[PDB]
């Protein structure tokens, strides 16, 4: 799902940069219950920052 | 949407003192202008010798009608009503109003009267207001003028003269009028004549066209209404080229279209609570 | 948008009808809409019996004296005044029995007008009127009189039968259509009402905007 | 709370029908919790809901 | 019906590109609203009226 | 039930100027089909007297005793015969109840009352109600005055039935408040079937006892010499197309006798040197005798003559003669004026086949002139080619809108002639198959030359509303 | 069992939550300062305040991918109750009155109805003749059917997801802007279709002028008296002009899918009435884009359904066959493990 | 979603991929299907049979072939002259009292009569009907009506005539063994499966 | 409830919105009266169908509601339903000259002659056809003249009807020319003529025995031009004993109501009445 | 009970033993005619089976 | 619905069943089984 989407060209490399240099490369929005199923399933990769 | 009106002649203090009694009443005017000279105001500009009353009704139907509000130095605050909102009027009509009727507006029938509008005149000009009468009396007196005009062509006989004398009287609640003839001295007024001619000839055109058109129509899907229609026509009869019928039908429609000041009496007001002495009444302007 | 008065006379849903008296002292009379349910002939006989049981007065006997005085002339005396805000009383210039109300559609047009429909029967001895009230979606008058001629053909046959069988007696019309205002498609609801501890079947219209019409005679 | 049912909303027919379907579903499926399951993440997700 | 002369003559800002499919496949298959695919070289950008 | 009352009252009305009786009729599935009665436009009638052949023409004699004499511009006496024969046909009242019904039970469920001698069962599928008028000239009615009756369909096609006065009144003449409610109350006396002249069509007549015609004291007589004159009138009205066919037959025999039979090729089909032609000549004789056997009014020449009779053919014949009689073109009209311009023909055909003894009569064929040669080549009305000129077991007759002639044996060889209608008068040729032009009714536009919507189609499957 | 075998076709709506994913700074959002607008009511005043949004998508292709994720509420019932064909053609009566009274007595519908005039179809948005019952424990219902041939091999046809009319009618696979080749592909039978290399699988369904073409084609259902509010689920398959109109390039076809090809169905009645101007919901159809339909678990005898319900994981997707009986195996396993995990 | 009801599978290719998993009674209400069993929203068995199908199958629109006849006149005569050869039949009027002696006068010619389209529809097996080698797929348009093109007065016209009997259904679409299975059903309905 | 929004599936170019912004305060009908609409029911082109009837469109556009177009800014057209009574400003594109007294009624746009047929917005399958606003005498003349086309032409050939309606379709009212293209004979025409037949029979039966002989008495008495017209119209088929006043009153009441139920087929209730016309005859400020 | 009544989708699923729906949620509120129709009457079916 | 066989053979094959065998609903020739939907006997008796 990430690698299928083409990246935009209005690129702002200043905005949306995390601490420790990680650049945000997308947003994934869903409801409450699907997201909490994702969290209870995939909790190892979550980096609350 | 407020109107003004100025008088060219010298206006005295007695004329204003008798005019300002008419502080809230209808005054129809020919064109909705923002400033109008007083010769056009009222109904004096329309009366003459030959033409009668049905002309006045027909020109008053298509004429706009407004409300008199206030008086000033030499400007008169006419005010056109709007559909839906409610106003106050006076009663220039001779019938005592009651609750919740539907007022009509018809031209006044006292031409050359005993009241003479309080001698509110100027040089060769006089003010005159239309009557504001409820609807049953209005279409009643329309029928009375009509069949008074129908009997007018053979009036030499004497029982028809007493019939006309019966028709000249009228009844209502505490109300007796004496509405004069359209005929004066063995001739008729031209608009009254053409009105009764139009209705008598559309009646004749129906009487000699329905016997063609029940057959020209009934060769489609017949109904019980159609056989009862020919039953009505055949009891009426036993009681006793394209170029001509196209003129018959055209004359049928255009001559029935000349009764439109008679066949449709259009309501212009809705009465609300009335006053003691029954001269004033709040009301709702319709149409 | 209330436009009120005071009218010299329990629900707010009533239509004050001003009928003319043949007696010369009142000259008119303010009868509410429920008392045409006793003269109507489309209605159920049980509701007619109930309203005959509850509402006997001297003025009801004078009402039957002065409405049955001149037959086929009731539209010359019929005159509405609008809805009741509170009941002496006042009226602005909606409660309807179940059988006098009728609809010729699926009543699923959103904005729908209301219409008093009366008819005149003649196939009996003299005359039997039938009171209706028609919630419809048609706005223009000619299309409404076309669907009324389509729905009431037997009364036209009775009209022409009276004109052919009684030539000395002249009718005037077959009835009256007249608008009164509009209610929407959702607040119309079959409902319930009890008056003076009596069971009567009523259907109600809630959001009414009063806007009158004229008693248009038709055939 | 699985659908937007704030207390001033008046329900139509099919909404009440699927509410009743889900009433019977979540009465039969999850009637007794601690007599059926002794799982960590299931009782955590259930208590979170 | 457009002014492609304004697209070919005006000074432009550069971008790193990433199309979804091939660009000529995005041309023949009508992915956008207005396209001006000419092969070779067209001198149509010179008649300034 | 409904239109009987109206037409009965209307014949009470119009008795002063036109002296006919109300002859109410009903019909059934034994005459016209359900598809043919669902869309039926309007019915027609005009009765033929014993000595006079119509009513709308002159009372004593006519001008129609002159033959057409094979004219070109004036087809059949010009176009005054068109308005004359249109003037003598009257339109009658009409209704179709397109659903299954029992007549006695339908009249009992409706307002009327049946009083029969016995309650037999008439099971019919759809009832068409119409009233016609048999005319009494004096009080006396003639037993040889026949009544014709048309059935007009929206396309312009019609069928023709007719019947005498002996079978209409075989028993009901030898057995001798408002109006509508007593008509409803007393009602119908009885019902009997009536036949046509040729015993083909069985329809039923309704005798109402509240008919005013019972109060007119009509007198009646049916002589033998009047019936014989009606028999001769019907003999002529049947013999019109058949004497046209015999004129065609002796025309072909005389034009074979004239040039001997060494006849040229007029149609585009190839030939082979080896095949014998004695067999196809004997097949030509056998097939011409077979066409003489199975001759019928529904044929090529009659349908070729049907659009000839109207006024549009007269106007087109005048303008086509004015166009073909036009001198050599001058450059003055070629250089500045409007330039000038009959693309492909519109023929008819009879195709007769000897080996199977089956002729096929009503055929439309668009012919063409081949560009490479001067030969004729036929084509179908769709656009395919017609390959019957290959088959050596067949023959084909042809007829032009110019009313020329081609009788084509296999091999495209055509016996050319022209039709002969010198031996035929005018009035039978008009009142047999005069092409009728539709009048305005429901579903059709006011001005001519317009695209038509669907038919009204008073339907037996849909709710009729 | 008479001499024909019906295939049934029903629709089945859902409430589904789909997640979305978009790249960084994909579409710029252009907003403004709001404007207020005063309106004069009777006593109080409403202040209409607006704000405009412009959105320039700044990717070349689609920059945001979505995926249908998690079903939770099934809006309809997935039932078997038959489409009321008497209410959708209210005009047509039988010729004889007694056989019509006897058929309406043997069926459920009480009377033939009179459909209104066209001006009432202008003012009122439609008819909606069917009255909602007192039982709504399952949801709204729809199931229609197509009369087929009882020889029809289900093994080629009813196990895999396929077209219910027999011919492949997906205009993605045909040459764009070519009406003649589209009509030759979906109607001509002198050459085989594209899905299976045979003529058809139900010759009463494909030919232009079959009973399916006179019972479902919305171009051809107007001639006989039809009703414009009942939603035929087969109408997405038999509307031939609606199918040849989508014979375009695949990017404008997929824009027609994600923009235009979403029906709306009214969500407060128990019969699937055609919503007009959906401004609160929208029913998007992948099964109009792909022009097929999916088989649902159906058996013929009870005990084979019992051996399906007795099995466990990997049991609803097999397809067993007895002597004359059969089971069509569903390809989407939603009856097995959607309500099982609830 | 879509599911078929009442299909008859071929018997000469008949196979049972379950034998131990289920066992049935040999009565032919179970050896020939007539109804289907589906699942509701809640996982529950429910019956769909022909009994609910009379709310659609008994409609007046199903029995009208006039749109079918109009569209069969529109898409009218066939394409090839190779298929002008099988499509000739005549509806004439012949006096039958003469025909009772003219039967030997019909056979005295020696020209063969071509078979019509209904005879052309029974020389196919039940699995070859649905292939492109079959000719009459442009005629099988309705399960209640037979269609053909027959020259009346030497023009090919379309004509629909109703199959008044279901036996007139073609054997590629309702074969013999299926008919005999229906007879075994109709004998089990009257409790006579051992015949006398 | 007062403002009605709409949208298109197309977008709107500067040429198209420049064609459209000239039509501020133009009248546009709506078939439905709902808050948000689509443009595929806006206007009239959803309902136009030739070879169906101009009279069907005259009976159908009579039934729609009316709105006024203003404030277009991009995918928002904002039709605004006029309240009952306030003064509004309108704009007409139907080429008829107006007058301060003459009221207005809406008619479907007949073809005018030049084969222009201006549609002013052309999309892929939908043009925008606009309702005509015409004065009251032309509306009454149109209604009576197409009723003449319906009632006159039953049971006739196409030839004399062609010669009659070729000169009867023309209405020369205020230096223009007009044509009534589709007067086709529908069930609506048959019920209109049936009501006309019933009303004509009622006024032929229950009128007086003295109103039938009024023009006969004017023929015996007076001499005018329209009297000679009446004699040529009626003379081809050629002391009051009975007097009754109140029976004549009831007789004229019945005659009036039956004349009204004949007159209802041509006389529509008015939809607009002006207070001023723009002197270049484009806009007008009218009250409804 | 009657000894014919089906059990394959009635007796092994959660169900009401009276035979009909009797759920009282799927009916409309405060509409006693539809209530007493869907509990007692027999010209129509339940919302269950 | 609760567990209710009609012959003891089905009760014996459910008492020899390991786990989840109470959930099924099997039918013989006229002899049936109502299977439970709440696994109550397994849960409440495995809690002992």
């Amino acid at each position: 799902l990430a690698e299928a989407a083409t990246d935009s060209i209005l690129d702002n490399p200043t905005t949306y940069t995390t601490s420790s240099g990680a650049k945000i490369s997308g947003v994934m929005v869903s409801t409450a219950n699907v997201m909490q199923i994702i969290m209870s399933l995939l909790s190892s990769h979550i980096t609350k920052e | 949407a407020n109107i003004f009106c100025t008088f060219d002649h010298k206006l005295s203090i007695a004329d204003v003192g008798k005019l300002t009694k008419l502080v809230a009443a209808v005054v129809p005017i020919p064109q909705r202008l923002h400033l109008i000279k007083h010769y056009q105001l009222g109904l004096h500009q329309f009366v003459d010798h030959t033409r009668g009353y049905v002309r006045l009704r027909g020109l008053l139907r298509n004429m706009t009608l407004t409300l008199m509000r206030r008086v000033e130095g030499n400007q008169i605050l006419l005010h056109v009503p709007t559909h839906g909102l409610l106003y106050t009027v006076l009663n220039t009509g001779p019938v005592t109003w009651e609750k919740g009727d539907a007022l009509c507006v018809l031209p006044p029938l006292f031409h050359g009267p005993l009241a003479r509008e309080n001698l509110l005149t100027l040089g060769q000009w006089e003010l005159v207001l239309p009557w504001i009468v409820p609807m049953p009396l209005a279409l009643e007196i329309n029928q009375r003028l009509l069949i008074m005009g129908l009997f007018s062509l053979d009036r030499s006989y004497e029982e028809v003269k007493a019939a006309v004398q019966q028709l000249q009287t009228i009844t209502f609640r505490d109300a007796t009028f004496t509405i004069p003839d359209p005929v004066i001295d063995q001739h008729l007024l031209i608009d009254m004549k053409t009105a009764c001619l139009s209705m008598s000839m559309v009646a004749n055109l129906a009487s000699e066209l329905t016997m063609t058109y029940v057959r020209k129509l009934a060769l489609e899907d017949s109904s019980m209404l159609l056989v009862k229609c020919q039953e009505l026509l055949m009891r009426l009869d036993r009681e006793r080229s394209p170029d001509d019928e196209i003129a018959r039908l055209s004359a049928l429609f255009v001559m029935l279209r000349q009764l439109d000041d008679l066949i449709r009496e259009q309501v212009v007001f809705t009465v609300c609570d009335v006053s003691p002495d029954n001269k004033s009444a709040t009301c709702i302007f319709k149409g | 948008q209330a436009l009120t008065a005071r009218f010299f006379v329990a629900q707010p849903g009533a239509l004050l009808i001003r009928m003319e008296t043949g007696c010369d002292s009142p000259r008119h009379l303010y009868i509410s809409l429920y008392l045409l349910g006793i003269r109507a002939s489309n209605v159920s006989a049980s509701t007619r019996c109930l309203l005959e049981s509850v509402y006997t007065a001297s003025a009801a006997r004078a009402a039957l004296q002065w409405l049955d005085l001149g037959p086929h002339l009731l539209h010359r005396r019929l005159e509405t005044l609008g809805c009741v805000k509170t009941v002496l009383l006042t009226c602005v210039m909606l409660m309807i029995p179940k059988d006098m109300y009728l609809t010729w559609e699926e009543t699923r047009g959103r904005l729908q007008y209301v219409y008093l429909i009366i008819v005149y029967d003649y196939d009996g001895p003299e005359t039997r009127p039938g009171i209706y009230v028609l919630t419809s979606s048609i706005a223009h008058w000619q299309t409404l009189v076309d669907v009324a001629r389509g729905k009431f053909a037997r009364e036209r046959c009775s009209f022409v039968n009276r004109r052919i069988t009684r030539p000395r007696q002249i009718p005037l019309c077959t009835g009256v259509i007249q608008k009164l205002g509009w209610c929407l498609a959702d607040d119309i609801h079959t409902s319930f009402l009890v008056h003076k501890e009596l069971k009567l079947s009523v259907v109600r219209l809630d959001n009414f905007s009063v806007e009158l019409g004229d008693f248009r005679e038709f055939v | 709370v699985e659908n937007a049912t704030l207390a001033r909303q008046a329900l139509n027919r099919i909404q009440r029908s699927n509410i009743l379907q889900s009433f019977k579903a979540k009465m039969l499926a999850t009637l007794f919790l601690l007599n059926r399951t002794r799982d960590r993440d299931y009782v955590l997700k259930f208590l979170t809901r | 019906m457009e002014n492609w002369s304004a697209l070919e003559l005006l000074p432009k800002v550069g971008i790193p590109t990433d199309f979804l499919t091939h660009v000529k496949t995005s041309a023949g298959e009508e992915m956008f609203e207005a396209l001006r695919i000419y092969y070779g070289d067209d001198p149509e950008r010179y008649n300034i009226h | 039930m409904e239109t009987h009352l109206y037409s009965d009252l209307a014949f009470e009305a119009r008795f002063a100027d036109d002296e006919q009786l109300p002859l109410h009729l009903v019909l059934d599935q034994e005459v016209l089909s359900n598809e043919e009665a669902e869309t039926l436009r309007y019915v027609y009638y005009r009765n033929v007297d014993s000595a006079g052949r119509s009513t709308g023409r002159a009372p004593g004699g006519d001008e129609d005793d002159a033959p057409a004499s094979d004219d070109a511009e004036d087809a059949v006496g010009g176009d005054r015969a068109f308005d004359r024969e249109r003037r003598t046909w009257q339109r009658a009242c009409f209704r179709v109840l397109p659903r299954p019904l029992e007549l006695l039970d339908y009249l009992r469920q409706s307002g009327l009352t049946v009083t029969l001698e016995k309650e037999q069962r008439v099971r019919m599928f759809y009832a068409v109600f119409t009233t016609l008028g048999l005319r009494c000239p004096d009080n006396r009615l003639s037993g040889a005055q026949t009544l014709h009756l048309r059935l007009v369909w929206p396309d312009g096609s019609y069928r023709d039935w007719e019947f005498l006065a002996r079978d209409l009144l075989r028993e009901e003449m030898e057995a001798n408040v408002a109006r509508t409610d007593e008509w409803k109350g007393a009602g119908v006396s009885r019902l009997r079937e009536v036949w046509d002249v040729q015993h083909r069509v069985r329809l039923r007549v309704l005798w109402y006892v509240n008919s005013f015609w019972r109060s007119r004291e009509l007198s009646y007589d049916d002589h033998e010499v009047e019936l014989y004159r009606a028999l001769d009138a019907y003999r002529a009205r049947i013999a019109v197309e058949y004497v046209l066919i015999r004129a065609v037959r002796d025309e072909i025999y005389a034009v074979l006798r004239r040039d001997g039979g060494a006849l040229p090729q007029r149609f585009a089909c190839h030939v082979s040197r080896n095949m014998s032609w004695r067999v196809v000549w004997e097949l030509c004789r056998h097939a011409l005798a077979l066409w003489m056997d199975w001759a019928d009014v529904r044929s090529c020449i009659i349908k070729a003559l049907t659009p000839r009779l109207s006024r549009g053919a007269a106007a087109a014949a005048q303008r086509a003669r004015r166009q073909r009689e036009r001198s050599a073109p001058k450059p003055q009209e070629l250089l500045f004026g409007p330039r000038n311009e009959p693309a492909e023909q519109t023929w008819y055909a009879d195709v007769v086949r000897c080996v199977r003894a089956q002729v096929d009569l009503g055929v439309e064929v668009r012919a063409a002139r081949c560009p490479r040669t001067g030969l004729w080549i036929v084509r179908d009305r769709r656009g395919r080619l017609r390959r019957w000129l290959s088959q050596p077991e067949v023959c084909v007759l042809y007829v032009t809108p110019d009313l020329d002639f081609y009788w084509v044996l296999p091999g495209g060889f055509a016996v050319s002639s022209r039709v002969t209608l010198h031996g035929l008068a005018q009035r039978a040729l008009r009142d047999r198959f005069q092409n009728f032009e539709a009048v305005l009714a429901r579903g059709m536009h006011v001005e001519a030359g317009r695209q038509e919507p669907e038919t009204p189609r008073v339907s037996g499957r849909r709710l009729p509303f | 069992h008479p001499g024909f075998a019906l295939t049934a076709v029903r629709t089945d709506t859902f409430e589904v939550d789909m997640l979305l994913y978009s790249g960084k700074s994909c579409t710029s959002v252009i907003i403004n300062n709001p404007i207020v607008t005063k309106e004069e009511r009777d006593i109080s005043t409403t202040y209409h305040v607006t704000q405009n949004i412009n959105t320039v998508d700044m990717g070349l292709g689609y920059t945001s991918n979505t995926c249908v994720a998690y079903v939770n509420r099934v809006r309809t019932d997935m039932g078997v109750r038959v489409q009321d064909l008497f209410r959708v053609f209210p005009m047509n009566v039988y010729r004889h009155d007694e056989v019509d009274r006897w058929i309406r007595h043997a069926a459920g519908v009480e009377r033939p109805q009179l459909l209104d005039t066209e001006t009432i179809s202008m003012l009122t948005f439609g008819s909606m003749s069917e009255r909602n019952a007192a039982a709504t424990v399952h949801g709204q219902k729809a199931a229609c059917e197509l009369i087929l041939t009882p020889v029809t091999m289900d093994v080629n046809y009813f196990k895999i997801p396929n077209n219910p009319r027999g011919r492949a009618s997906c205009m993605l696979a045909v040459d764009p802007y070519d009406t003649e080749a589209a009509t030759k592909a979906i109607y001509d039978h002198r050459e085989a279709d594209a899905q299976t290399f045979a003529a058809t699988h139900n010759p009463w369904a494909s030919q232009a002028g079959c009973l399916s073409d006179v019972l479902y084609n919305t171009r051809h259902r107007e001639r006989l008296g039809y009703n414009s509010k009942f939603y035929s689920p087969c109408a997405q398959y038999f509307n031939t002009e609606e199918i040849i109109a989508a014979n375009k390039t695949l990017f404008k076809t997929i824009d027609e899918y994600l923009l235009r090809a979403k029906d709306c169905i009214r969500g407060d009645t128990d019969t699937q009435y055609v919503c007009v101007e959906g401004t609160e919901q929208l029913i998007e159809n992948p099964c109009r884009l792909t022009q097929e339909a999916l088989p649902i678990l159906s058996t013929t005898t009870l005990a084979l359904m019992e051996t399906k319900l007795k099995g466990g994981a990997g049991a609803f997707a097999t397809s067993e066959t007895h002597f004359g009986n059969y089971v069509v195996g569903e390809i989407i396993p939603l009856q097995q493990s959607m309500l099982f995990n609830s | 979603f879509f599911f078929p009801v009442g299909l008859y599978l071929p018997e000469d290719r008949g196979y049972t991929t379950v034998e131990s998993k289920v066992k049935l009674n040999d009565t032919v209400r179970n050896a020939l299907p007539t109804t289907a069993y589906l699942l509701n929203r809640d996982r529950a068995v429910q019956k769909i049979d022909f009994v609910d199908a009379l709310k659609t199958l008994c409609h007046p629109v199903l029995h009208e072939p006039a749109p079918c006849l109009q569209t069969f006149t529109e898409r009218g005569p066939p394409s090839e002259p190779a298929m002008q050869r099988l499509l000739e039949c005549r509806f004439q009027q012949e006096p039958m009292g003469g025909a009772a002696r003219r039967i030997p006068h019909f056979y005295r010619v020696r020209r063969e009569v071509p078979r019509t389209v209904n005879e052309m529809k029974q020389d196919f097996v039940v699995t070859d009907f649905y292939k492109v080698g079959n000719i009459t797929l442009y005629t099988e348009l309705h399960p209640f009506f037979d269609f053909t093109h027959c020259q009346e007065n030497s023009e090919t016209v379309a004509l629909c005539t109703p199959r008044i009997v279901i036996g007139n259904l073609p054997d590629g679409l309702a074969p013999g063994p299926f008919h005999e299975l229906r007879t075994w059903e109709i004998m089990e309905h009257m409790r006579l499966r051992p015949p006398p």
